[PDB]
This record gives C-alpha cells, sequence and structure tokens, in this order.
C-alpha cells in the first residue's frame, strides 16, 4: 500500500519520465514492451541470417565462365561428368525417359 | 639534396564559438594480445606527453570466455573440445582536455589502432546549468 | 544455390516472417491486453490465425549458414560445431584458441 | 578566476592526415608507391614502370566491366556510412515514355543514338521541345561530332562529314538562340 | 643443418649492420645500444602475445642463436 | 587419436610449412591467427558477418591466383580497411600479377563496400619448415 | 635549372610535372645537365635521390654519368655504375 | 566582372568537359600511404576520424520531442475509454523505441486509427463510441 | 630466361636514414624493406627461428614500424597546431565542478568492419549534484522523491541516463529537458502535497 501523497508523487514522476500513468496490470504492459523494441523477425540477425547464397554462387559462376576464377571443385565434377558420359551413364532427358 | 620547399601546412581555422571541456576522457582498449596492447600503450602515452595531456594507465582485469563443443561428428558424447576467447584491457585515463585537443588526439590514436583491437571512449564533458534552471517559474 | 531444400525453406520463412512482422505486431498488441473488449480481441485472434503459416516467426530455424545443420550451431557465428571447429582449428577465427586451465 | 574558455579550432576531414604527411619526405630506396614493393614485382626499367601500371589499370577495367555488366552481384550495401562510389553504374535510360524529362536522361547519359531516335519520334508527335532542352541536345551532338563515345565493350584524315545529322537538326530547329550558333 | 664459418660471419655482419639500423629507428645512440635495448625495441616494434617466448620475434647475436 | 588440422608424419619426405606443421593446440602458443578483427572480442558485434567474408576471400584468392599462393592469407581489418597479405610464388609474369592485384582489389571493394588492399610477397619456392 | 627545379618543389607545384613521358623527359634532361656542369660529389647526391625514386634512367643517361665520373677522375665508382645499369 | 551572373542557367557539356581536363592537369599517381588515405577520405571510401557511430545518420532531422511526445497523433481517437487506455500504451511503448523513425511510429498509430475505424460496429455493440 | 628478383632494398639503405620515410603509415611487414635480421618461429630441434623472408609469423604481427619514437615526436609536433589550451582557471576538480556543475557522459565505439554503426553510442548520461542547483528545502525534497534511485544520497549526485531516442543528439536534448522540468516541478507546490 502507498499513501496518497506517495501515490500522487509516483504518478507525477511517471508523467515526467514518460512511463505509463494509468494503472495497468502486468498483462497489458506487454503492449508497451511489444512496441518498445523491434519484432524478432525484423531484427537483422534474423532476416539477414544467411549469406546470400544466390549471389555467391552466381557471381563465382560467371567469374569462372569469364576465365577469371578457377573452380577446382567444378573442374573435378565436370571431369567425372565427362567420364560417366563416355561410360554411357548420362542423365536421361527429362520426360522423354525410358518410362512413359 | 632534393628536399622539398615551402611545406604547405593544413588550414586550422580558429573559430569564434567556445570549445568543449572534458573533465576526463577514459579510453579503454580491448585486444587478444597483451604485447600489442603494450605497444599501443607506449604509443598513446607518448603521444599524450608530446601534446601536453595528463594521462594515467591501468590494466582492468581480463575476461576469458570459454565454451565446450563435441569433438566427434556423430556420437562419443564424453569427448569435447573446449575453446576460449581472451579479452585483455588497458584503460588510458586522460584528464583536463579541450574539445579540440581531444579531437586531434583521439583521431590520431584511433587511426593507429592496430588490427584486432577495439576501443571504447568515454567522454565526460563539463557543462553549466541550462538557462531555464537558473530561477523557478513560480 | 542454398545448401539444400531445408535451408531454402528457411530462407523463405525468414523472408515472409519479415514481410508480415509489422502486421503481426499490430494484431498481437490488440489481443495482448485486458483493456480492449473481448469481442474485438476475438476478431484479432481470427485475423492473426489467418496470416500465412510461414510468417510465424517460431518456424524460423537457426541452421548452419555453411552446411545447413539444424542443431549444434553457435549463434555468434551462425555455424555448426563441425564447421566452427574446422575454421577455429586452422587458425582462421580471430582471437579464438583452444582453452586450457 | 573567470573561466578563460578558449575557442574551437576547426579543420577539414583530411587536415590531420595532411599534417602527418608533412612529416615524411619521399623514400629514395623505394620505387614509386603505386607499384608493389617486392624484389620480384618492383619495376626494373622504364618500360616495366609503364607496363606494370597498365596491367594494374587493365585489371581494374575488367573489374569495372564485370561490376557494371552484372550489377545484381554488387547491389548489397553493407557500408555505414553509405559509399556512393562503390556501387554499380547504370548507363541505359530507364524511362521509355516520350516526355521532356525522358529527353534529359538521354542527354545526361550522353546517348547520342537514343536521343536522336527519340527526338525524331518526339518531333513527329508534334510536341513542343524547350529551347534549353534543344540547346543541350545540340551540345552533345556537336561536342562529339555525331560519334558515339565508346566505353567498355558491347587520327589521320578529316573526320567531319558534310552530310551529318547535326547540320540537319539546326534546319529543323525552329528557334536558334545565341548558344545555338 | 650446415652453417659454414663463412656463413656465420655473414650473419654477424648483418647483425652489426642491423643493430645500427635498430638504434637509428629507436632514436638512440648506435654506440651504446645494448642487447637489452635490442630486445626492448624488437618487442615493441613486433608485438606478439604468443605464450611461448621461443616462438616470438628475436634479433640476437648469431653466436647466441646458431 | 586427434585429427583436426594435423599433418601426419609420413616418411621424412613431406615438405610442410610452419603453419601446417602446428596443431590447433599451438594457435596462441607458437603461431598466430590468420585473421585479425574485433568481432570475437568481448562486447563486440558482427563476428558472423566477418567470418563469412573471410571464408569467401580465402576461396576467392585461391581460385583467382591459381597455383600462385605459397601459404595462407593473412587477413587484417583496421576500421573501414581490409588488408589481404598473400605470399605468392615467382612463376607468373609480373604483368599478370599486376592485372590480378588491380582486378581483385577493385572487384572486392565493390563487393564488400570497403577499401580493400592486397599486399603480395613473392618467394622463390614454398618455405619449408620441416620435412615430415 | 636549380631555379626551375626549385620552383617545382615549392608547395604543391610538383603536381604540374605531367604524365610519365613529361616526367622522364624532365628528369632525364635535368640530370644530364647535372652530370655535366656539377661537382661530382653533388652529382652523386642527385643520382641517389632521383633514381629510381623518381625516374627510371635511359641507356644514355648512364653514359653521361660515366663521362662525368671520368672528367672527375673518379673511376672507383664505375663498378657500382655497372650494377645499377643491370 | 559582370555584375549579375546567369545563376539560373546551368553549366553545359562544354563547361563540365573543361572542368574534367582542368583536373587532369594536377592528377599524379599517389605518392605514399598518406595520400591514399587522403584520396579515400575525399572519395568517401574511408571512415572519418575520430569516428562518430552515427556518421551518415541524421534520423530525418527529427528532434527529441517528436519521438517522445506522440499524443498529438492521438487526436482522432476517443478522448476517454478503453481505446484511449490502449493507444496510450502503444504510444508509451513507441515513445521508448530507439529503433524506429518518427515516420514508422506514426504508421503504427495510423494503423490502429484505420483499424478501429473499421470495427465501429464491434466497438458500438460494446458501447465504445469511436468518433 | 626467367625473371630474376632484384636484391632487397635494405642493402641500399643507409644506417642513418630517417626510418619514418620508409614506413610512413601502417603497412604490413615487408622483409625486403626492413633492414633488421629479425627471426621468428619456434625452432626445430638444433635449428634457428626462421628468416624474415616468407615468414608468415612475422606477417601476422600488427607491427609498430610506422610508429617509432622518432616518428611519434615528429608527428605530434605537426599536431600541436590543432589543439587548444585547457582553461588554467579550472585547475582542480573542485574548480571544475564549481564553474561547471553538470557533467555529460557519452561513449564512442571504435570497431573494425564495413559499418560504423553501434547502437551503444546513442546513450547519454547526465550527472549533477543537487547542491549546485537553486533548491530550497521544499524543492530539494520533492526532487529527490521524483527521481527515485537516480539520486545517490551518499554523493548527492543526480544521474539522468537517456537512451529512448535514435541519436545521441536527441538523447542529450532529452536529458537536459528532464533536468529542466524536474527542476521546475520540484519548485511547484501542488495542493495534494499537503497530504504528506
Ligand atoms: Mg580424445
Amino acid at each position: 500500500s502507498l499513501s496518497e501523497y506517495a501515490f500522487r508523487m509516483s504518478r507525477l514522476s511517471a508523467r515526467l519520465f514518460g512511463e505509463v500513468t494509468r494503472p495497468t496490470n502486468s498483462k497489458s504492459m506487454k503492449v508497451v514492451k511489444l512496441f518498445s523494441e523491434l519484432p524478432l523477425a525484423k531484427k537483422k540477425e534474423t532476416y539477414d541470417w544467411y549469406p546470400n547464397h544466390h549471389t555467391y554462387a552466381e557471381l563465382m559462376q560467371t567469374l569462372r565462365f569469364l576465365g577469371l576464377y578457377r573452380d577446382e571443385h567444378q573442374d573435378f565434377m565436370d571431369e567425372q561428368k565427362r567420364l560417366k558420359k563416355l561410360r554411357g551413364k548420362e542423365k536421361p532427358k527429362k520426360g522423354e525417359g525410358k518410362r512413359a | 639534396v632534393d628536399v622539398p620547399k615551402d611545406l604547405t601546412k593544413p588550414v586550422v581555422t580558429i573559430s569564434d564559438e567556445p570549445d568543449i571541456l572534458y573533465k576526463r576522457l577514459s579510453v579503454l582498449v580491448k585486444g587478444h594480445d597483451k604485447a600489442v596492447l603494450d605497444s599501443y600503450e607506449y604509443f598513446a602515452v607518448l603521444a599524450a606527453k608530446e601534446l601536453g595531456i595528463s594521462i594515467k594507465v591501468h590494466e582492468p582485469p581480463r575476461k576469458i570466455e570459454r565454451f565446450t563443443l563435441l569433438q566427434s561428428v556423430h556420437i562419443y558424447k564424453k569427448h569435447r573440445v573446449q575453446y576460449e576467447m581472451r579479452t585483455l584491457y588497458r584503460c588510458l585515463e586522460l584528464e583536463h582536455l579541450t574539445g579540440s585537443t581531444a579531437d586531434v588526439y583521439l583521431e590520431y590514436i584511433q587511426r593507429n589502432l592496430p588490427e584486432g583491437v577495439a576501443m571504447e571512449v568515454t567522454k565526460t564533458q563539463l557543462e553549466q546549468l541550462p538557462e531555464h534552471i537558473k530561477e523557478p517559474i513560480w | 544455390h542454398y545448401v539444400d531444400w531445408r535451408m531454402w525453406r528457411d530462407v523463405k520463412r525468414r523472408k515472409m516472417a519479415y514481410e508480415y512482422a509489422d502486421e503481426r505486431l499490430r494484431i498481437n498488441s490488440l489481443r495482448k491486453n485486458t483493456i480492449l473488449p473481448k469481442i474485438l480481441q476475438d476478431v484479432a485472434d481470427e485475423e492473426i490465425a489467418a496470416l500465412p503459416r510461414d510468417s510465424c516467426p517460431v518456424r524460423i530455424r537457426n541452421r548452419c549458414v555453411m552446411t545447413s545443420r539444424p542443431r549444434g550451431v553457435k549463434r555468434r557465428w551462425r555455424l555448426s560445431r563441425i564447421v566452427f571447429r574446422h575454421l577455429a582449428d586452422h587458425g582462421q577465427l580471430s582471437g579464438i584458441q583452444r582453452a586450457t586451465w | 578566476e573567470e573561466v578563460v574558455i578558449p575557442k574551437k579550432k576547426t579543420w577539414d576531414k583530411v587536415a590531420v592526415l595532411q599534417a602527418l604527411a608533412s612529416t615524411v619526405n619521399r623514400d629514395t630506396t623505394a620505387v614509386p608507391y603505386v607499384f608493389q614493393d617486392d624484389p620480384y614485382l618492383m619495376p626494373a626499367s622504364s618500360l616495366e614502370s609503364r607496363s606494370f601500371l597498365l596491367a594494374k589499370k587493365s585489371g581494374e577495367n575488367v573489374a569495372k566491366f564485370i561490376i557494371n555488366s552484372y550489377p545484381k552481384y554488387f547491389q548489397k550495401d553493407i557500408a555505414e556510412p553509405h559509399i556512393p562510389c562503390l556501387m554499380p553504374e547504370y548507363f541505359e535510360p530507364q524511362i521509355k515514355d516520350i516526355s521532356e524529362a525522358a529527353l534529359k536522361e538521354r542527354i545526361e547519359l550522353r546517348k547520342v543514338k537514343a536521343s536522336v531516335d527519340m527526338f525524331d519520334q518526339l518531333l513527329q508527335a508534334g510536341t513542343t521541345v524547350s529551347l534549353e532542352t534543344t540547346n543541350s541536345l545540340l551540345d552533345l551532338l556537336c561536342y562529339y561530332g555525331d560519334q558515339e563515345p565508346s566505353t567498355d565493350y558491347h587520327q589521320f584524315g578529316v573526320t567531319w562529314r558534310a552530310k551529318n545529322n547535326a547540320e540537319r537538326i539546326f534546319s529543323l530547329m525552329p528557334e536558334k538562340n545565341e548558344h545555338s550558333y | 643443418e650446415t652453417y659454414t664459418e663463412d656463413f656465420i660471419k655473414k650473419q654477424i655482419e648483418e647483425f652489426n649492420i642491423g643493430k645500427r639500423h635498430l638504434a637509428n629507428m629507436m632514436g638512440e645512440d648506435p654506440e651504446t645500444f645494448t642487447q637489452e635495448d635490442i630486445d626492448r625495441a624488437i618487442a615493441y616494434l613486433f608485438p606478439s602475445g604468443l605464450f611461448e617466448k621461443r616462438a616470438r620475434p628475436v634479433m640476437k647475436h648469431p653466436e647466441q642463436i646458431f | 587419436k586427434n585429427r583436426a588440422a594435423r599433418v601426419r608424419v609420413s616418411k621424412g619426405d613431406k615438405p610442410v610449412t610452419y603453419e601446417e606443421a602446428h596443431a590447433p593446440h599451438y594457435i596462441a602458443h607458437r603461431k598466430g591467427w590468420l585473421s585479425l578483427h574485433t568481432g570475437n572480442l568481448d562486447g563486440e558485434d558482427h563476428a558472423a558477418e566477418r567470418t563469412v567474408e573471410d571464408v569467401f576471400l580465402r576461396k576467392f584468392m585461391w581460385g583467382t591466383f591459381p597455383g600462385c599462393l605459397a601459404d595462407q592469407l593473412v587477413l587484417k581489418r583496421r576500421g573501414n580497411q581490409l588488408e589481404i597479405c598473400a605470399v605468392v610464388l615467382r612463376q607468373l609474369s609480373p604483368h599478370k600479377y599486376y592485372f590480378l592485384v588491380g582486378y581483385s582489389e577493385t572487384l572486392l571493394s565493390y563487393f564488400y563496400k570497403c577499401p580493400v588492399r592486397l599486399h603480395l610477397q613473392t618467394v622463390p619456392s614454398k618455405v619449408v619448415y620441416k620435412y615430415l | 635549372a636549380y631555379q626551375v627545379h626549385g620552383l617545382l618543389k615549392t608547395g604543391d607545384n610538383w603536381k604540374f610535372i605531367g604524365p610519365d613521358q613529361h616526367r622522364n623527359f624532365y628528369y632525364s634532361k635535368f640530370f644530364d645537365l647535372i652530370c655535366l656542369m656539377e661537382q661530382i660529389d653533388v652529382t652523386l647526391k642527385w643520382y641517389e635521390d632521383l633514381i629510381p625514386s623518381a625516374y627510371f634512367p635511359h641507356s644514355q643517361t648512364m653514359i653521361h654519368l660515366l663521362q662525368a665520373l671520368d672528367v672527375a677522375n673518379r673511376l672507383e665508382v664505375i663498378p657500382k655504375i655497372w650494377k645499377d645499369s643491370k | 566582372t559582370k555584375e549579375a551572373p546567369e545563376t539560373d542557367t546551368s553549366p553545359s557539356l562544354w563547361d563540365v568537359e573543361f572542368a574534367k581536363q582542368l583536373a587532369t592537369v594536377n592528377e599524379q599517381p599517389l605518392q605514399n600511404g598518406f595520400e591514399e588515405l587522403i584520396q579515400w577520405t575525399k572519395e568517401g571510401k574511408l571512415w572519418e576520424f575520430p569516428i562518430n557511430n552515427e556518421a551518415g545518420f541524421d534520423d530525418d532531422g527529427s528532434e527529441f520531442h517528436e519521438h517522445i511526445f506522440l499524443e498529438k497523433h492521438l487526436e482522432s481517437f476517443p478522448k476517454q475509454g478503453p481505446i484511449r487506455h490502449f493507444m496510450e500504451l502503444v504510444t508509451c511503448g513507441l515513445s521508448k523505441n530507439p529503433y524506429l523513425s518518427v515516420k514508422q511510429k506514426v504508421e503504427h498509430i495510423e494503423w490502429f486509427r484505420n483499424y478501429f475505424n473499421e470495427k465501429k460496429d464491434i466497438l458500438k455493440e460494446s458501447n465504445i463510441q469511436f468518433n | 630466361p626467367r625473371r630474376k628478383a632484384l636484391p632487397p632494398r635494405t642493402e641500399k639503405m643507409a644506417v642513418d636514414q630517417d626510418w619514418p620515410s620508409v614506413y610512413p603509415v601502417a603497412a604490413p611487414f615487408k622483409p625486403s624493406a626492413v633492414p633488421l635480421p629479425v627471426r621468428m618461429g619456434y625452432p626445430v630441434k638444433k635449428g634457428v627461428p626462421m628468416a624474415k623472408e616468407g615468414n608468415l609469423e612475422l606477417l601476422k604481427i600488427p607491427n609498430f614500424l610506422h610508429l617509432t619514437p622518432v616518428a611519434i615526436k615528429k608527428h605530434c609536433e605537426a599536431l600541436k597546431d590543432f589543439c587548444t589550451e585547457w582553461p588554467a582557471a579550472l585547475d582542480s576538480d573542485e574548480k571544475c565542478e564549481k564553474h561547471f556543475p553538470i557533467e555529460i557522459d557519452s561513449t564512442d565505439y571504435v570497431s573494425s568492419g564495413p559499418s560504423v554503426r553501434n547502437p551503444r553510442a546513442r546513450v547519454v548520461v547526465l550527472r549533477v549534484k543537487l547542491s549546485s542547483l537553486n533548491l530550497d528545502d521544499h524543492a530539494k525534497k520533492k526532487l529527490i522523491k521524483l527521481v527515485g534511485e537516480r539520486y545517490c544520497k551518499t554523493t548527492d549526485v543526480l544521474t539522468i541516463k537517456t537512451d529512448r531516442c535514435p541519436l545521441r543528439r536527441q538523447n542529450y536534448d532529452y536529458a537536459v529537458y528532464l533536468l529542466t522540468v524536474l527542476y521546475h516541478e520540484s519548485w511547484n507546490t501542488e495542493e495534494w502535497e499537503k497530504s504528506k
């Protein structure tokens, strides 16, 4: 319990310092908190968590087609792909496959 | 024998508004190497003496942050690798500076902050009472 | 070009959740108090339950950004323990060493 | 007793740097700073001194050529504050509507072929072209002699031609002010 | 490990020459630059926190090294 | 038996560099960090974004100077600047090295929106610390 | 020539020396004149300052430095001049 | 010189092209490291020291009282009742949010204004007059 | 043939040169440009630390070759021009807080990366003693009842920390605004205060 003077004083301080002045229960003070920060989804760590993998692969792919980047991994996989084709183990054409 | 002539000096315009006063100006620096913080202390304390600033230095105690990880890709829960990150400190306590002295000195020591070193510059500025607080409105 | 389809499904979840965050915030605020009438809060319940399911932020998963692993990720680096260690053990993470004491 | 509070000196954002550069004179043991400082990359003749700087500049054109040819790979601003000069450049007019404002783009973008083609269509529409707008279009056509400035990738004799478009445009121009002449 | 006597003498030469450059950088008298001044200067110019001292940068007389 | 970043002993004939010759329990003891920034210091931010940048650059440089690098990159950051300190070999034309320095620097500065420099240090052959 | 060079080195005047062609021409001529009309000791001072710090010589300007060394009867330096020539 | 210049008139191609080659006069290769830091600072590539963590951010030139005092925007809402109570919590929280611009804050407030304006009937049934 | 590397220029360096010209700014250790026979590396058994050339250990040091004592003194001479003088009247901290009762704290955060932003920079702290203000008994009581724990009785300092606003500018302005309206309200005597 708080005296009327103690009560009317803490309400005056709250008005001054910009805190809630109406009596508000703890369940409704979430409204203040909700608008007092950013939504989790809006925070940079969240929406910008992943590197743009579309940009890192597409950039380094043209840099290889341009001759300015050597992709030892893609060279490896091309060689294997070339050999499998010789063995006859080539990818079938989509749709026009063995089955109907 | 080819020494240049008429060395052009930068324009330092003395203005007519007064200058900020800093009661003190604490400069904490944080690195992973202590020898690097020793060389940065030597540099910054000398730079302050060659500029007529009063400077004191102490070492705040270090922080060692450790965490554990699994050592294997799949099972073997009893086997861990543990890692740490040490943060070492040195606080440069400068005192009684004017805004322009600070401005020059910070810029200088900040541009020569070594790789892997961070700095937190607390500036305690001196100020006088706002006009509206001189006398009540009652 | 993401590591896999599970990462790709999280990339989309994170993006949709960002698009709707302001709407979701506003609707929650209505239904997160005792001030407003319940007939109104009940409408809000319906409204936010009708927003696309992939805008719900609890459906975001913090996967290794390099290998897409859904567990064992350190949040400061967004990497799985396998990937973190590989860089840490080669000396490639600034200031991170093996701990002994 | 009274605080003798001094006055705030001010300077430019390069001044302290310049104050520090004053303290150093060039190094005689070193080649110019634009070169790499390795015993094996240090130029060892005037020919190399020239050739090595062209190679470095050649690689920069290839970079700038890629950066401007694939803008999407370089449209993610991480810098604070924003650096306008490390962004890609866009040289194609983005407004296809026939309007006075759209004319300025082709003029500002020094696109001689786009401007004349748009000017022809615009003239057929019968819309009025401002004198200032027409004057600016003339400067571009005359300055380069109706020859498109070549950029990235897609002498002896008289280069001027009597049957050139610049001459024709003046005839079509209804009003010719002093700047036109 | 094959360090010919000639090899060492070329090392002592380089140390003496380097000793003088080090005193010059540090703004000290080349004629009174002791080893303890070499160590203090090298520690400042190449700061390393490596916990092992034998792994840190060093500039010693070739006879104390080889 | 531990495996991480250990080069095994073999038959006394394997050239290894000082970097390769040291196991992870020597990373603050007998050798340093191949990168230096402030992200992993107490109270600092963006350790993740620094780490993704460092994984790309090492990959970028390895394929951009194919067969030239003689050791690992040293990545440095000072404020807004980024320094790439490579040790390369002396087999490529210095014309080609200058092309690649100018190219990489430019391309990386527009990609990571910062001033990026690249300091080469040529060696004749890969510096051998030990024959494992 | 010392007045011409003296002017270039004042303030920010050195920025007017122009492209590489202009720069070699300037320093090539300037130094030829030094070797011919200057004391040998001061020619060696200008030799060390200008090359390769500011100017990569031409084949000729080595000859002039040789001749100036002969006129000064300082042949103990010719060895050094050969190394630099390479 | 001429008393009154043609300030309204703007430079032409000839003008700027001449300005470009007036600069080519003094352009020389960078001489040392200081010159590159100086060149980069002029180009805006390098940070300016001593650093301000808000260098480049002026926050739409807003003043403190536009973030902190948001009741002026509640003038279209009921002056009393549950809507006032509620909106007084939105603005209290908004007035404490250092991550939003004043424009973003006003968007939140304006949403609730449009939102409660659509639920008039719901609000009228519960005897809360909106307008 | 195969291009041969020139000799290091450390040989052409004079033992008395001015070293600041060689390394004017912060730059990575170059063996070919540093005339020191410095070795680094944990030695193999019956071996020596490794030579400077190709030594990746020396390239991992953030060196101080651009900041020798010579260089520093030279630098600071050119910078004395930029700095102004401390008011000789403000000798002691006693005199500082006599003439300047308010103190404003703020922090700047220097960190490496592409972005300079740091949300901790916005915070402003306003510190003042209540003995430096024009407060009677009445008002000194109400000011202390209004600020709560922002006031320390031991030191008599009232501390106002503000961080509501995006900018430090705006927060400082708010901190002053608060000290102001706190001072004027502590002087106003509402009628309900007779219920104490
Ligand atoms: Mg084990």
